[PDB]
């Protein structure tokens, strides 16, 4: 337990400083933020064009020109901007379904990964899934996503069973592994080896079928015990 | 000082034989960077960083240890 | 068969519009941003293009690859792991489909371009390379972690666990699941061979662009009501206060026609990334993992998955 707390309190502090020191880590939602005010800024500007019109002032055809006349103009103008509304609009209602796509990843996310624990891989954050913290951040979220990685590796020799009198045994959680003398049956994921006994192994049919089986004795919890 | 590339005439970058991960990424696998004197480089892209595992059919490698990461999504 | 990424083009907003004439340029001039937010969006797309791809395909670290020789237990992957002797090593399945998908500078005559992809079908075959010898040796852990070597059918005992049956059932019956492994890994070329029908998907992608790309270029030639649909010709034939109130409608109507075939990409565009993200899933839960999500990796239990790629897109044997 201590071990971990501190590798996890350490690994929240590196967070601070991988915002802290980066303006880069935050780009999708800065780039939302962007876009957004990207694409006014463009409706904007529009205000100001012509689009074939005498000038792009309302109220300047209006004031020079006999309506008649500024009716055909005042087209462009509404023609024109009435456009520039529905390219400002249809952008949005397009990217607006790219966010709609992205909250129900959140949604979920912050459903499956936060209040449960998510096996699936790689959804949670590359390693084996933990835990999560969300944090809001402005029009986002944030998440923590704790995850475990294993580390240092240790080659073994496995073997899919044992023939113990010739019934077989196969580990009943995790691989077989020896370090080269005595056989061990570990987890899978976190090397912690372990006399072989019939409580870790479960029997199935005689050796020969196997393919690779070994040979080892399978101690019997029971035997010292009958012993007396 | 020009080179001619899969995706068009780059001028003004300096072939490299070596290839390194990804920088700059122009087309068809070109990935520029400005490292070494220096000057911008353009570089066949590496796609990853090899290795092989050395399997063997009875060789399993089972971690000792762990971590806890954090990350940010 | 996902589609992944999307033919990624590119289009001057100008010289579409306008072939070589100022005067049209000029008043081109007039709606301003239009032309440049064009290339803003469609440069929106072509980026992300490159980001799918990037996805789906690059999770892994590290290319990896088989060792030289291939005791797998039984199973017997030369079908789809690298073809050595290929010059591009796209291992047997994949030349199928490199060959059951299908002018390029036909389309590039009026500022339409098409940018190559960031990553090529050859690498794109080296990261599916690697992801399949990392599934095989590795067991799933390459996605979680350092990759473990252990051996296959120690991995397939645990694949089935994962599926609820116990482990002595996969030793006791190995030769025989390597068969029927082996076996029907064959039909798969044929399923391929004979039939263009099951890239469906993936072929008809390219066809939509294709396809909407000539409408684009088509609609050069149309008048939208100008008295010609050559540029020059209204230029040639008329003094301009004339050409004025016509190139108008040319441009006003070219302008219009490339709006709805910018907008066509991005509904489109996004029906890809919603389906890179389908892919850049299974790829993540199924290839890397052991999927529990029913029928998400294809009816049945499931076991593992190997991707392939496919010409814009790919494909996993599930
Ligand atoms: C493999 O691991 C086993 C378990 O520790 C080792 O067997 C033990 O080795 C230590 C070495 O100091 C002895 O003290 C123990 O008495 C051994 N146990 C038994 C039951 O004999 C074995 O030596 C290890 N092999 C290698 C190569 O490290
Ligand atoms: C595991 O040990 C057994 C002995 O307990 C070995 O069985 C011998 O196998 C050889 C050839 O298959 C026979 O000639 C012997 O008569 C067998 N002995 C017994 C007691 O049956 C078996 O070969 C060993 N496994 C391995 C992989 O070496
Ligand atoms: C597991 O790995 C961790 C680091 O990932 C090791 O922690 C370090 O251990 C050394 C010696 O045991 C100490 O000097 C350091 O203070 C530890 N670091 C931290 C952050 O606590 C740990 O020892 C490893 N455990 C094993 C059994 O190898
Ligand atoms: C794996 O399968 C491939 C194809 O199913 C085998 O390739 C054939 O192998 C035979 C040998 O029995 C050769 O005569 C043929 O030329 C091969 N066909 C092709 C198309 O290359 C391969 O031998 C099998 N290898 C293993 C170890 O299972
Ligand atoms: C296990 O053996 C392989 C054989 O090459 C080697 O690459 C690997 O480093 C070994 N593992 C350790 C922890 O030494
Ligand atoms: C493993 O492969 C070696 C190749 O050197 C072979 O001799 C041995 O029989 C194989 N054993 C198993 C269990 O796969
Ligand atoms: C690149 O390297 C090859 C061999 O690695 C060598 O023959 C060639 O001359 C080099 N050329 C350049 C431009 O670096």
């Amino acid at each position: 337990q201590k071990l971990i707390a501190n590798q996890f309190n350490s690994a929240i502090g590196k967070i601070q400083d991988s915002l802290s020191s980066t303006a880069s880590a935050l780009g999708k939602l800065q780039d939302v933020v962007n876009q957004n005010a990207q694409a006014l800024n463009t409706l904007v500007k529009q205000l100001s064009s012509n689009f074939g019109a005498i000038s792009s002032v309302l109220n300047d055809i209006l004031s020079r020109l006999d309506p008649p006349e500024a009716e055909v103009q005042i087209d462009r103008l509404i023609t024109g901007r009435l456009q520039s509304l529905q390219t400002y609009v249809t952008q949005q209602l397009i990217r607006a379904a790219e966010i709609r796509a992205s909250a129900n990843l959140a949604a979920t996310k912050m459903s499956e990964c936060v209040l449960g624990q998510s096996k699936r891989v790689d959804f949670c954050g590359k390693g084996y899934h933990l835990m999560s913290f969300p944090q809001s951040a402005p029009h986002g979220v944030v998440f923590l996503h704790v995850t475990y990685v294993p580390a240092q590796e240790k080659n073994f020799t496995t073997a899919p069973a044992i023939c113990h009198d010739g019934k077989a045994h196969f580990p009943r959680e995790g691989v077989f592994v020896s370090n080269g003398t005595h056989w061990f049956v570990t987890q899978r994921n976190f090397y912690e080896p372990q006399i072989i006994t019939t409580d870790n192994t479960f029997v199935s049919g005689n050796c020969d079928v196997v393919i690779g089986i070994v040979n080892n004795t399978v101690y019997d919890p029971l035997q010292p015990e009958l012993d007396s | 000082n020009v080179f001619q590339t899969r995706a068009g005439c780059l001028i003004g970058a300096e072939h490299v034989n070596n290839s390194y991960e990804c920088d700059i990424p122009i087309g068809a696998g070109i990935c520029a960077s400005y490292q070494t004197s220096q000057s911008i480089i353009a570089y066949t892209m590496s796609l990853g960083a090899e290795n092989s595992v050395a399997y063997s059919n009875n060789s399993i490698a089972i971690p000792t240890n762990f971590t806890i990461s954090v990350t940010t999504e | 068969i996902l589609p992944v990424s999307m033919t990624k083009t590119s289009v001057d907003c100008t010289m579409y519009i306008c072939g070589d004439s100022t005067e049209c340029s000029n008043l081109l001039l007039q709606y301003g941003s239009f032309c440049t937010q064009l290339n803003r969006a469609l440069t929106g797309i072509a980026v992300e293009q490159d980001k799918n791809t990037q996805e789906v395909f690059a999770q892994v670290k590290q290319i990896y690859k088989t060792p030289p020789i291939k005791d797998f237990g039984g199973f017997n992957f030369s079908q789809i792991l690298p073809d050595p002797s290929k010059p591009s090593k796209r291992s047997f399945i994949e030349d199928l489909l490199f060959n059951k998908v299908t002018l390029i500078c036909a389309q590039k005559f009026n500022g339409l371009t098409v940018l190559p992809p960031l990553l090529t079908d050859e690498m794109i075959a080296q990261y599916t390379s690697a992801l399949l010898a990392g599934t095989i040796t590795s067991g799933w852990t390459f996605g979680a972690g350092a990759a473990l070597q252990i051996p296959f059918a120690m991995q397939m005992a645990y694949r089935f666990n994962g599926i609820g049956v116990t482990q002595n059932v996969l030793y006791e019956n190995q030769k025989l699941i390597a068969n029927q492994f082996n076996s029907a890994i064959g039909k798969i070329q044929d399923s391929l061979s004979s039939t263009a029908s099951a890239l469906g998907k993936l072929q008809d992608v390219v066809n939509q662009n294709a396809q909407a790309l000539n409408t684009l270029v088509k609609q050069l030639s149309s008048n939208f009501g100008a008295i010609s649909s050559v540029l020059n010709d209204i230029l040639s034939r008329l003094d301009p206060p004339e050409a004025e109130v016509q190139i108008d409608r040319l441009i006003t109507g070219r302008l219009q026609s490339l709006q709805t075939y910018v907008t066509q990409q991005l509904i489109r565009a996004a029906e890809i990334r919603a389906s890179a993200n389908l892919a850049a899933t299974k790829m993540s839960e199924c290839v890397l993992g052991q999927s529990k999500r029913v029928d998400f990796c294809g009816k049945g239990y499931h076991l593992m998955s190997f991707p392939q790629s496919a010409p814009h897109g790919v494909v996993f044997l599930h």
